[PDB]
């Protein structure tokens, strides 16, 4: 080690700490929501507190931190992350004991957590611009993309530790170390269970303090705001690349948020041993292509454009592997088994289920032996049911030509589709593995191009403003508009106990497939068009 | 990685 | 706060007759208990610790049991640093010992005196 490799070790440890902090935030939210007895809007305000605290100070710390001692401010920010991690687990330590206490036949402690999220927002401020500028200003020429691939590979260790510690600490009770465990009457499958959410934030806070330790032992060298912000914003290639990476990252975010719901509606499977080493090998392979081939600035830009072309070339093959529409009574066709419907809004009742006085808004999916799913066992005509095996006898809403055996023997749940589109589901997950591998080969080039576009005195400000646009308009508003364009195609709306915004149970699978592939595909096509404009104007400039 | 969000700053 | 642990002592226990009234207090010595929720449990003869009352850091949020609701009252005193338990319109089911609880770091319990009531 020549000292600078110690900075890469400390930056790898800080990336492990920030990835761990994000997985611990996204993992233990239901224990906080059940423990503090707060509503959905309040716990969403807790969850958005981190984005508020990061987005408020990211541009000012990324501007003012580059002139100062950079790894000292990274250590100060990681210590602030550790203080927030201790402060998030701190409401467990002084509120006392936690207290918790269908046949279908025809209270103000959360502000602590809020402040901890704000502190953790400051804890994710100084790491990503400043030290990456410290990679580009002090490593040798061509070595920096290899270091970016190395730290993006080592930052995947953090979600693995986050999943393992989240599942292990959600296994036991919240009050372990204080009560006798034989007195607990509830299970982890019970609705009143609260896992040990504080152990997650305690390991996150102490690991952030140990990651804040070795930054203070590194040397500074191994051997106005408005005018500078105007000089960044009036650069046309930079703002074109920021709008480009905003469209591409927004396509990625709106893709992978709803892949498992697309699996549940289209291919019928409920919701990564191999996936995370594939992504880590993709990032390290892309860093090795940029390092080994001695690519210049427009070469890195054409390499990112070629990975975008390759990823979109397999992304457009999702349209040809669609399975059929599911057969549901009362949503896509009538209850009697004969006639389709024009629309799913306020369907008429049939003669078989007219005597059945159950709730039409109640959702409990069953299917018969004909392969047609029914939305409730009351509207399936089933009058008697058995128990660990599932059987609904004497169902009267399945009309055939006098078959005696085709009136009963129905189980619960969505029974799966034919075997023709299970192989198409395997094709979908194989092409998704290929698309995520080519997105990983895209990878470090988005970070690597920014420090070569802008001036060498303003690399950290450019990285901070790019982090503002990517984390702000991609991380927040893009799940909102993909959620709007996905939930506009619901077919069975759930009547919630409180009010509106209930999660719809099933979808119109071809229409939801069309809108979910279409918005992401048009966003990626417009992003690729902005790559072609960027290559043409960037070769014109160079 | 998995997931949701992105970045790619994570996973 | 240079202290060893939190000492909890309560006062105001005694004998009451029929549906009367009683006034319990619990003062804490040692570590500052200002940030801590402070709880009041009940131990009957032959049963476990039944939870009765809880008070917040500033007394903003009050938690009460469903069995004793609307007649009990719990409050704070930050300068005296003592929690107050008014108890009115009594029943013979409250014949028990009443315990004081704080969690500055570790769980801490009190001694408790008899809050035995008479039947009338």
């Amino acid at each position: 080690c020549n000292g600078l490799k110690m900075f890469l070790a400390a930056l790898s440890l800080s990336f492990i700490a920030k990835t761990l902090g994000a997985i611990i935030m996204k993992s233990s939210i239901i224990h906080i929501e059940r423990r503090f007895e707060i509503s959905s809007s309040l716990v969403g305000f807790i969850d958005g507190s981190f984005e508020i605290g990061n987005l408020l100070v990211i541009v000012f710390v990324s501007y003012f931190g580059s002139k100062l001692h950079r790894p000292k401010l990274i250590g100060i920010g990681c210590f602030i992350m550790g203080i927030g991690g201790v402060l998030t687990a701190l409401p467990h330590f002084f509120m006392g004991y936690y207290r918790y206490s269908t046949l279908s036949t025809c209270s103000y402690m959360w502000i602590y957590v809020f402040m901890g999220n704000m502190l953790r927002g400051i804890g994710e401020t100084p790491i990503v611009p400043l030290g990456l500028s410290y990679i580009d200003d002090f490593a040798k020429e061509g070595h920096s993309s290899l270091y970016l691939g190395i730290l993006n590979a080592i930052a995947m260790i953090g979600p693995i530790i986050g999943f393992t510690l989240g599942s292990l600490f959600s296994k036991m009770y919240v009050d372990i170390g204080y009560v006798d465990l034989s007195t607990i009457r509830i299970t982890p499958t019970d609705s009143r269970w609260v896992g040990a959410w504080w152990l997650n934030f305690l390991v996150s806070g102490l690991f952030s303090i140990i990651s804040s330790i070795p930054f203070f032992f590194l040397p500074q060298t191994p051997n106005g705001f408005f005018q500078s912000f105007k000089s960044i914003l009036t650069n046309p290639l930079y703002v074109m690349f920021v709008l480009l990476t905003l469209l591409q990252v927004s396509s990625y975010i709106g893709a992978f948020t709803y892949v498992f719901k697309y699996v549940e509606q289209q291919y019928g499977q409920p919701s990564g041993v191999i996936t995370i080493p594939i992504f880590a090998s993709g990032m390290f392979l892309g860093g090795y292509i940029i390092k080994k081939f001695k690519l210049n600035t427009v070469g890195i830009a054409k390499f990112s454009c070629f990975t975008a072309v390759m990823s979109l070339s397999f992304y457009l093959l999702y349209f040809f592997i669609l399975c059929e529409n599911k057969s549901v009574a009362g949503l896509t066709m009538t209850y009697d088994g004969n006639n389709p419907v024009t629309s799913h809004r306020d369907v008429p009742l049939s003669y078989c289920n007219s005597d059945c006085n159950c709730d039409e808004s109640q959702w409990e999916p069953v299917c018969g032996n004909n392969g047609i799913t029914y939305i409730s066992p009351c509207l399936a005509g089933c009058k008697s049911s058995s128990k660990k095996p599932i059987v609904f006898y004497n169902c009267s809403c399945l009309e055939v030509t006098g078959l005696q055996n085709r009136n009963y023997s129905a189980h619960l749940g969505e029974c799966p589709r034919d075997d023709a589109c299970t192989r198409k589901f395997y094709f979908f997950v194989a092409i998704q593995v290929l698309n995520l591998f080519f997105s990983a080969l895209g990878g470090t080039s988005h970070v690597m191009l920014i420090v070569k576009i802008v001036q060498p005195e303003l690399k950290s400000l450019a990285l901070g403003f790019h982090s503002m646009v990517i984390r702000a308009l991609g991380g927040i508003l893009a799940p909102i508009y993909f959620g709007a364009l996905i939930d506009t195609t619901c077919i069975k709306w759930s009547t919630n106990n409180c009010g509106t915004r209930g999660s719809c149970r099933t979808y119109n699978s071809t229409s939801f497939s069309r809108v979910y592939l279409g918005l992401s595909s048009m966003l990626r096509v417009s992003s690729l068009v902005l790559y072609i404009i960027l290559i043409y104007a960037m070769k014109k400039k160079y | 990685x998995l997931l949701v969000t992105a970045g790619l700053v994570l996973a | 706060g240079s202290s060893s642990q939190v000492q909890l002592v309560e006062s105001g226990g005694g004998l009451v007759q029929a549906g009367g009234s009683l006034r319990l207090s619990c003062a804490a010595s040692g570590f500052p208990v200002n940030l801590s929720y402070m709880h009041w449990y009940r131990q009957a003869p032959g049963k476990e610790r039944e939870w009765v009352a809880a008070i917040s850091s500033w007394g903003w949020h009050t938690e009460y049991a469903d069995s004793v609701k609307g007649r009990f009252t719990i409050s704070r005193d930050n300068a005296k640093n003592t929690v107050y338990l008014q108890m009115n319109s009594l029943k013979p089911e409250d014949t028990a010992v009443y315990y004081c609880h704080v969690r500055v770091g570790r769980s801490y319990f009190g001694q408790g005196t008899q809050v035995s009531v008479s039947a009338g």
